RNA sequence: CGAGCUGGAGAUACGCUUUGACUCGGGGAUGUCCGAAUGGGGAAACCCACCUCGUAAGAGGUAUCCGCAAGGAUGGGAACUCAGGGAACUGAAACAUCUCAGUACCUGAAGGAGAAGAAAGAGAAUUCGAUUCCGUUAGUAGCGGCGAGCGAACCCGGAUCAGCCCAAUCAAGCCGAAGUGGCUGGAAAGCUACACCUCAGAAGGUGAGAGUCCUGUAGGCGAACGAGAGGUCGUUGUUCGUGAAACGAUGACUGAAUCCGCGCGGACCACCGCGCAAGGCUAAAUACUCCCAGUGACCGAUAGCGCAUAGUACCGUGAGGG
RNA sequence: UGUUAUGGCGUGCCUAUUGAAGCAUGAGCCGGCGACUUAGACCUGACGUGCGAGCUUAAGUUGAAAAACGGAGGCGGAGC
RNA sequence: GUAGGGGAGCGUUCAGUCCGCGGAGAAGCCAUACCGGAAGGAGUGGUGGAGCCGACUGAAGUGCGGAUGCCGGCAUGAGU
């Protein structure tokens, strides 16, 4: 599904999920401090498998 | 011969048959039958709900030419743009980039399409000249 | 290391594939070959749509002791087949390097027993056939073992028609299955050879 | 149901040629050709004698009995013989009639 | 039917919501998606002899100015 | 072609056949009645007419739509092609878009093929250069309640490759090499001892298993003579769902120029570049298969077509089933 | 081996279920028919083989009692 | 030891190859107290009247007690 192409999960060297933070960004924001500037990286060692299977080929 | 001709001893293994096993009821117990549309993708099970977009472009991809390919081995048979096809850098349709990875002193000349700063301050530093299109 | 029977004399040319012939390697080959021969043939009405039958039948509930809809289904004597034979191909392309290696290894297998070559067959002299056999009887070719001739020249083939003695092979159309099929082998011409 | 179609529906003999029985019964026994049926490959020859009985219900004085009749054969013969044995006549020629051809093997007397 | 070329044969018809707004709204939802056709008008015209056939308004305006293989 | 023939037909009688019977090819002559059915009517295979030519019998003509005439067409076709019209279940684990899908069906037209076609193009190299199809690009670019999911094109390779004309050998068929004895047997083509052919060891039949018994195959021969514009409004196509939305197309209103011209190059403008509509036709490469031949790690009759013949018996008012 | 008397012991089969000899489901008997397949140079992994820092063609052409030609292209090779 | 995963094999049809068997008689059917760890295999006899084992390898319309399964035949209810 083409959506997966612009979705944080790119193909890295090793082959794992490139994620960010889906905590709260746009709509609904105006509390806490650096919780907003927390746009780092994400990695999951339990949903990589069932995730790269819709984009592994089109790396 | 044609009768003493065996197999690779571990090439093709017998196929899996589901009929008869004195205790085989293939698939789950319930909710799995004549229905192959479950899938593992979708849009609510670990997929969507994720907050991205970015912006897709994909313009020009260059061909990495490891410095160790030019230097190290080989006897400089000139790079140019035709004789370099035989240097295991056959791609076509895209320009060629020079990058620095091998550290070794040797005077060679390089004729690619684009090159990196370090590469230029690496080839000339040991003798040679990198020529780029006008 | 096989010397030519009639004409010159060499045989030291052509390197032999290592090791000393490998069964499985010919296995992969023959299999592929016979596979490219199998023809697409499957007279079966697998589909329930392909056979002649209506779509409605008896009532779902009611009649009792039934529960069927059409009469073309696999459970019915006369209907269609469940997962039957479809007309397909099964012709792949076994990697070239491996086909080249094949017959090399085949000849190899024949260079350790029944190997035979010959330049020029002036002995043949027209069809006749008879003098061809007489010829064989002067080349260890009793007619007890199966043989394959892979030589050009029409006139020579024309004079070669039998079952147990030899076999004709136009324009060096070599084939691991063929050579390994017959016992002795008669390369004769040095076209593909050397 | 096929029958005799296996051959090109032609006979290698006529209805007045002396022929011998090759294989089967009456080996070597010869006779003349009475009936020749090309399709069913049947040939009547005064040799193979079979004592049959014609059933006559009500045909004016039935009087049942065992009459003497012939039995047909297939290509189970050898058409035309001269050296006292079978032969494979082919060689064609002519004497005074160019409109018809003849037969022979190594002899010429058919 | 008209005179020149073929006529009638018409297309479908869509219907959206939230028409306009503050420089581009949210989006356009379609709701309609039904299909219709278009008819035409005739007139009493002759060609060579006494005829009536049909005459589209377009071809009428066009014929009145120039007799393209025909006459009022 | 050279002795037989007298249809599947089992039987009987009478008969036809060297003045070449049948059979196999190839042209003619007879073809009632119905059926596009067409003299009129008609619940098809029936009923009723008139006119003309005439020895009564009988034959001929008499439908409608285009033309001076000749002539051609309304009919029928399994599938395939183009066109007019155009679903729903289903999917989105509900459902309105979107998918299903321009699928199914319907209808019109035509052929052995159609469609398409000789640039107001593709495209970004100041390039290729009719169309179609195949491979690939690539499942990329892109579309999408941005969800389900849908999905090009250019370059390149390959099948085949032409642009010219208006307005101002296959069907008959013949020829065709090479075996005898003895033995088991009801009967051998098998066993056995010798021999031969082989530009013929494909195959079928013959009392059983088959080179040399038969028909044939390799090969050779082979006829009278028969074939080969723009814009606005409503919408749509292409990947394009109103999105910045071009362009093509069309219904309704309007309505330009033509040589310091016109269109296009994803609103628009300048520059730049490609191309010149509103006229037409046009092999091959492509699809499919009723029909025929050959072939099959295709069936061998609860299979294989439904049928080792039957769309029959049988069921239904009927379509239809079988 | 067959048959039989007597003793001991002994809750059909399947399915579905927490739990079946179940008074839960199915089924008269036998015969035959009858259900995890096939496709897409697709995706991913195990095994095996040929090559190896390179590894392979597709359409097609020419030949077919046989197969070779065909490198447009795809995967390696640099990532962010 | 159920769901489930893993391993080694039996059997059937077709195919290639090899060794062959068959009128003094194949396959198939029928009997049997033998062999193998299972799937199974073999000897002998009976029937039969044409074809078919074994080994190796390849490919599947490949193994039935069930589905109120499909077809067919024959039972029970009863001499009611
Ligand atoms: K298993
Ligand atoms: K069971
Ligand atoms: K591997
Ligand atoms: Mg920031
Ligand atoms: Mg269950
Ligand atoms: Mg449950
Ligand atoms: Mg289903
Ligand atoms: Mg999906
Ligand atoms: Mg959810
Ligand atoms: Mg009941
Ligand atoms: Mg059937
Ligand atoms: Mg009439
Ligand atoms: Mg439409
Ligand atoms: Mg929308
Ligand atoms: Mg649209
Ligand atoms: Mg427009
Ligand atoms: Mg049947
Ligand atoms: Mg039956
Ligand atoms: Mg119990
Ligand atoms: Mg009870
Ligand atoms: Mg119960
Ligand atoms: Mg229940
Ligand atoms: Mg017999
Ligand atoms: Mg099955
Ligand atoms: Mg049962
Ligand atoms: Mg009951
Ligand atoms: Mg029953
Ligand atoms: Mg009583
Ligand atoms: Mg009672
Ligand atoms: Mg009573
Ligand atoms: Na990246
Ligand atoms: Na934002
Ligand atoms: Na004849
Ligand atoms: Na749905
Ligand atoms: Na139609
Ligand atoms: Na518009
Ligand atoms: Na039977
Ligand atoms: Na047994």
């Amino acid at each position: 599904t083409h959506k997966m192409a612009k979705r944080r999960i790119k193909i890295t060297g090793t082959g794992k999920v490139m994620a960010f933070k889906s905590g709260k960004r746009h709509q609904n924001t105006g509390k806490s401090g650096d919780e907003i500037r927390g746009k780092g990286k994400g990695f999951v060692l339990a949903k990589a498998e069932w995730a790269r299977m819709k984009l592994m080929l089109p790396r | 011969g044609s009768r003493k001709d065996r197999k690779r001893v571990g090439r093709g293994p017998g196929g899996t048959d589901k009929t008869a096993g004195r205790g085989h009821k293939g698939q789950k117990s319930r909710s799995g039958a004549g229905k192959g549309a479950f899938f593992e993708g979708g849009r609510s099970r670990l997929i969507a709900r994720l907050p991205k977009r970015g912006f897709n472009n994909v313009g020009t991809t260059y061909e990495v030419v490891k410095l160790s390919q030019l230097q190290d081995l080989e006897d400089t048979t000139f790079d140019r743009d035709t004789l370099e096809a035989y240097r295991l850098v056959r791609r076509k349709n895209r320009p060629v980039k020079l990058l620095a990875s091998g550290e070794i002193s040797r005077a060679v000349t390089v004729h690619v399409d684009a090159a990196s700063a370090a590469a230029i301050k690496a080839v000339e530093a040991a003798g040679g000249r990198v020529v780029l299109p006008e | 290391a096989q010397i030519n029977v009639i004409g010159q004399n060499g045989g030291r040319t052509i390197e032999l594939p290592l090791p000393e012939v490998n069964s499985g390697v010919l296995h992969e080959v023959v299999t592929w070959q016979l596979a490219s021969r199998r023809r697409g043939t499957a007279s079966t009405r697998t589909r329930a749509q392909v056979s002649k039958t209506g779509r409605k039948m008896y009532g779902q509930k009611g009649t009792g002791n039934a529960r069927h809809g059409d009469r073309s289904v696999p459970t019915f004597v006369g209907g269609g087949v469940a997962f039957g034979p479809k007309p397909r191909s099964y012709d792949y392309t076994l990697p070239r390097q491996v086909r080249q290696l094949g017959l090399a290894m085949a000849i190899a297998s024949r260079q350790e027993g029944g190997k035979l070559v010959a330049v020029d067959g002036f002995d043949i002299a027209d069809a006749k056939t008879k003098n061809f056999i007489s010829w064989a009887k002067q080349n260890g070719l009793d007619g007890t073992e199966k043989v394959l001739l892979v030589t050009d020249d029409e006139n020579t083939r024309r004079a070669a028609r039998n079952v147990s003695w030899v076999s004709v092979l136009p324009v060096a159309g070599v084939n691991v299955y063929d050579i390994l099929r017959h016992d002795r082998l008669v390369i004769d011409a040095a076209a593909l050879e050397i | 149901p096929s029958a005799g179609s296996h051959h090109n529906d032609k006979l290698h003999f006529k209805k007045g040629d002396t022929v011998i029985v090759l294989s089967g019964k009456h080996k070597g026994q010869t006779g003349k050709v009475l009936l020749a049926l090309p399709r069913d490959q049947k040939v009547v020859v005064e040799g193979v004698n079979v004592i049959t009985k014609n059933v006559k219900p009500s045909m004016t004085n039935p009087q049942g009995g065992q009459e003497q009749r012939e039995l047909a054969l297939h290509a189970s013969k050898v058409a035309l013989v001269d050296p006292e044995t079978g032969k494979a006549t082919r060689v064609r020629k002519q004497i005074v009639d160019g409109k018809k051809v003849r037969v022979a093997v190594a002899s010429g007397k058919t | 039917t008209g005179k020149k070329n073929l006529v009638v044969n018409s297309v479908i018809r869509r219907g959206k919501a939230r028409a306009d707004g503050g420089v581009g709204r949210k989006t356009t939802g379609i709701t309609k998606r039904v299909q219709r056709a278009n008819l035409h008008k005739k007139a009493i015209r002759e060609n060579g002899q006494v005829k009536t056939v049909w005459l589209s308004a377009n071809a009428l305006r066009t014929l009145s100015k120039g007799p393209y293989k025909g006459i009022e």
